[PDB]
RNA sequence: AGAACGAAAGUCGGAGGUUCGAAGACGAUCAGAUACCGUCGUAGUUCCGACCAUAAACGAUGCCGACUGGCGAUGCGGCGGCGUUAUUCCCAUGACCCGCCGGGCAGCUUCCGGGAAACCAAAGUCUUUGGGUUCCGGGGGGAGUAUGGUUGCAAAGCUGAAAC
RNA sequence: UUACGGCGGU
């Protein structure tokens, strides 16, 4: 974690969500890491690249994952912008 | 013995040592 | 009957960030809570915030982020010296690395690390981490 | 509902709320124009009036107060001004 | 979509409105206030059909993102949506668990139906909440084509269409099945898809075998 | 252990309801504690109806109802069996039992 | 709960010097009447003559004749 | 006392599923089938399994008992796999709608496109059944 | 510090005394019934004027302030609405229907959280501890007793130990 | 309707 000599001293850096930006633990088994597969501009077919979004399990169990992934795809290449 | 019939027997008792201590003027 | 409008301002932040929300609403302003929030803005725990200026003490909408844990207050505004500031750290900070208490000096509302560089003591105002 | 942009609302959702508790406070009142039928001056009575208001020439009833919003007795040349 | 390739395509909206799917009426969940338009004069709520179109293309993007085709655990409990699931999974090559979901299936690793997917898709949230609860433990996203009633705890790409009508449920499986194979190379995207959506509608009682073969004494007998 | 959320008595914003007296044992209970029952039983004991119509001078005579409100203490509600011992997670329901007229 | 504040230390001190009179092993060290009460009287040992040998009985689970004197 | 045990009711479902075609609705023939096809240890449960197997043989030829044998198993492919109709109930060429649901497909940019005549839901608000006990 | 109102029972004075009914009498029941049951019944209930200041006076939760989920309602106003309905043959008002706003007793649910757990949307914002401020608890007994103070017509209340 | 009791330590 960037010590005095600046070398990486940690076990591992775990994930963090993008709905409430909390730190998903090693046992938070309600936390999805989901894939959204976009298509190219011309043929509507799976060109080969996608997107990844993590949702922490506490914000899942609360009730607004669908409110979340609408909004965290809203800015990010989606259908709407409306 | 109940709590209120612990009172009544020790209310009947304290109205006696208020009277026997008053006996010896 | 609102004794300490700072403490309500920070309690409104503390409950609404653990829900994970992006925005809050602080109802009465003061010139001691706008200078409070620009301390944790220049250290980047929160971000943009508006002063919704009405003619009385206006509202404040803070765009929260999600870098924050607890932003409490010290409700007695104690005095703290510079031989005293080291005991306030290891009572209520999570570490010696990060977090800040914030004490209002005679020279302006500053951190604890900014104050010991300027080498003035003042009254403690709150803490955030 | 984690990220409702509560600084820019639709003003007919902001119309639903109290006269306090709004993003900026505003009364639910107005001044309104009243012409008695067969007279020659507009009267500009407040909407939530409280007294038995008399007119200038035609000394008769002009508006009658109630719980909230004072009732105009006769159907008059009436509109919500400014 | 963002393109014209993935747009609303007005002619198929004539299958939405020939299946209902703008029907709610009773009342609404507070986290499906976003997919509403208004209450009718009847007390009934109607649904902005571009919102259920924008999520359905978003939900079909989720299935194509799964590499293994025999992996999206497609489940249902209520009867309308049991014929639909079983040849959804025959169409796009998925894994169907129809009827009564056996509790302790996704993750109790001893018995025979120990199936561990990487995505899930539901007919109804509150009528089938037992897999919703269990998919929260193998950290596995679910997609529930939810009505204005049904709650939204363990769901992720919840489609706001309908879950109670007979023709309503079967079209939404059809419209999703047409799309998930259109993001694959199957449907040629200009020519229509040949599987007529009457195939996905819930079965009547056994008055079937009278009326269909009483219109077949000139082609068989 | 607080057994019941409302404490048997369905009052909220009061200090004192009118104490009414039980119907068979004449015991004093408050008005909203009492196990209420309202009986609209026919007076004729409807086995005994086509034994009086031969004796009736009228042909379509509407037999009168009988209107009694029984209000109980909880002690003589159980022993005379209008209420019954129940279970934990089936106490929190305020519904009456089914009717079933025949 | 607690009144608090920077200037209220008179209330917080005249609340402690009388809520200290309610725990016992302070109270039998400062109240005085429990200092006279013990026969040793703030001491550790005492001499005394023996007046009577007695045998008391043991408590509820045991049964024995414990021997004592009457100093 | 007639009620039949588990291991007889267990061993009948393993037979009659797997040998649905090698049977009949006769007790005395299916008695001889059951000894031929699986080792029964003694005579009493031989013809007591056979009785319950025949109890299903007059039965699973009528209705949907757990009868996943091939004659049932391919039969519902006349139902779910077959039966594509010639008229689509998605296509009536006329659908009747509401004045607000054409507001919904006016901002969906579709008001001038298809036929779509309306039937307005009437004056009312007589939903929400009269609440409480009577 | 200080005052006010305080159920019942109670005490004092005067009216009144139907009913119920401490005490009491008597009959039953019982080994024994000074208890349950039965009958008669005094003080009391009932009003008036003076006193007493206690109750499981219980939401067993001091008051004030904020923030933090949802839904269906019920009560009071206020605003706006398809309509049916009232004299209404039209108006303006009442009734019902759909909402929204504020305040009130509340309710159903939930993994916001909390808790020893029952459970509580406050008993939550608490080892990530600090929004005011009041009273009060420190193992159980001895004890709400002893003494003193004061109050009271009396009963008793308030203040309240220690030996052991 | 009546229906009370059960020596001390394991
Ligand atoms: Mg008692
Ligand atoms: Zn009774």
């Amino acid at each position: 974690m960037q010590n005095d000599a600046g070398e990486f001293v940690d076990l591992y850096v775990p994930r963090k969500c993008s709905a409430s930006n909390r730190i998903i633990g090693a046992k938070d088994h309600a936390s999805i890491q989901m894939n959204v597969a976009e298509v190219d501009k011309v043929t509507g077919r799976f060109n080969g690249q996608f997107k990844t979004y993590a949702i922490c399990g506490a914000i899942r169990r609360m009730g607004e994952s669908d409110d979340s992934i609408l909004r965290l795809a809203k800015a990010d290449g989606i259908v709407s912008k409306n | 013995m109940r709590a209120k019939w612990r009172k009544k027997r020790m209310r009947r008792l304290k109205r006696k040592r208020r009277k026997m201590r008053q006996r010896s003027k | 009957v609102r004794m300490n409008v700072l403490a309500d301002a920070l309690k409104s932040i503390n409950n609404a960030e653990k829900r994970g929300k992006r925005q809050v609403l602080i109802r009465p302003c003061s010139k001691v809570i706008v200078r409070f929030l620009t301390v944790m803005m220049k250290h980047g725990y929160i971000g943009e915030f508006e002063i919704i200026d009405d003619h009385r003490a206006g509202k404040i909408v803070v765009n929260l982020t999600g870098r924050l844990n607890k932003c409490g207050v010290i409700s007695p505004r104690f005095d703290v010296q510079l031989k005293d500031l080291e005991k306030w750290q290891n009572n209520l900070l999570p570490s010696r690395q990060f977090g800040f208490i914030v004490l209002t000096t005679s020279a302006g509302i500053m951190d604890h690390e900014e104050a010991r560089r300027k080498h003035t003591g003042g009254k403690i105002l709150g803490f955030f981490f | 509902p984690l990220a409702k942009d509560l600084l820019h609302p639709s003003p007919e959702e902001e119309k639903r709320k109290h006269k306090k508790k709004r993003l900026v406070q505003s009364p639910n009142s107005y001044f309104m124009d009243v012409k008695c039928p067969g007279c020659y001056k507009i009267t500009t009575v407040f909407s939530h009036a409280q007294t038995v208001v008399l007119c200038v020439g035609c000394s008769t009833v002009l508006c009658q107060p109630t719980g909230g919003k004072a009732r105009l007795t006769e159907g008059c040349s009436f509109r919500r001004k400014q | 979509g963002a393109l014209d390739v993935l747009q609303m395509k007005e002619e198929d909206v004539l299958k939405f409105l020939a299946a209902g799917t703008h029907l709610g009426g009773t009342n609404l969940d507070f986290q499906m206030e976003q997919y509403i338009y208004k209450r009718k004069s009847d007390g009934i709520y109607i649904i902005n059909l571009k919102r259920t179109w924008e999520k359905l293309l978003l939900a079909a993007r989720a299935i194509v993102a799964i590499e293994n085709p025999a992996d999206v655990s497609v489940i249902s409990s209520r009867n309308t949506g049991q014929r639909a699931v079983l040849k959804f999974a025959a169409a796009t090559g998925a894994t169907p668990i129809a009827g009564r979901f056996t509790p302790g299936t996704f993750t109790n690793q001893i018995q025979a139906a120990f199936r561990e997917p990487r995505l899930l898709v539901v007919t109804d949230p509150r009528a089938d909440h037992q897999p919703l609860t269990e998919a929260s433990y193998v950290n596995l996203p679910t997609i529930a084509l939810c009505n204005t009633d049904s709650p939204l705890r363990y769901v992720d790409i919840a489609i706001p269409c309908n879950n109670k009508g007979a023709h309503s449920v079967g079209l939404m499986w059809w419209m999703l099945a047409r799309e998930v194979l259109r993001m694959r190379g199957t449907i040629s995207r200009e020519h229509p898809w040949e599987v007529m959506p009457d195939l996905y509608f819930y079965r009547d009682p056994e008055e079937i075998e009278k009326e269909e073969q009483a219109a077949a004494e000139k082609a068989v007998t | 252990t607080k057994k019941r959320r409302n404490n048997g008595r369905a009052k909220k914003g009061r200090g004192h309801v009118q104490p009414i007296r039980c119907t068979n044992c004449a015991r004093c209970v408050p008005k909203d504690k009492a196990i209420k029952k309202f009986v609209i039983r026919n007076i004729v004991e409807a086995a005994a109806v086509r034994d009086i119509s031969e004796a009736s001078v009228f042909d379509a005579y509407v037999l009168p109802k009988l209107y009694v409100k029984l209000h109980y203490c909880v002690s003589c509600a159980i022993h005379s069996k209008v209420v019954r011992n129940r279970s934990r997670e089936a106490r929190k329901d305020r519904t009456p039992p089914p009717r079933f007229r025949p | 709960g607690k009144c608090r504040g920077l200037r209220t230390a008179r209330k917080l001190r005249s609340h402690r010097r009388d809520q200290k009179w309610h725990d016992k092993q302070y109270k039998k060290a400062h109240l005085g009447t429990a200092l006279k009460a013990n026969p040793f009287g703030g001491a550790s040992h005492a001499k005394g003559i023996v007046l009577e040998k007695v045998g008391v009985e043991a408590k509820q689970p045991n049964s024995a004749i414990r021997k004592c004197v009457r100093v | 006392g007639r009620v039949r045990t588990k291991t007889v009711k267990k061993a009948a479902r393993v037979i009659i599923e797997k040998y649905y075609t090698r049977l009949g609705n006769d007790f005395h023939t299916n008695k001889r089938v059951c000894e031929e096809i699986a080792i029964i240890p003694s005579k009493k449960l031989r013809n007591k399994i056979a009785g319950y197997v025949t109890h299903l043989m007059k039965r699973i030829q009528r209705g949907p008992v757990r009868g996943i044998s091939i004659k049932l198993q391919e039969e519902e492919r006349e139902r779910r796999d077959n039966y594509v109709p010639e008229v689509s109930a998605l296509d009536q060429e006329i659908i009747e709608v509401d004045p607000d649901t054409k507001e919904m497909l006016k901002l969906l940019d579709f008001g001038s496109l298809s036929n779509l005549q309306v039937t307005q839901p009437t004056v009312g608000m007589n939903f929400k059944t009269p609440r409480g006990p009577v």
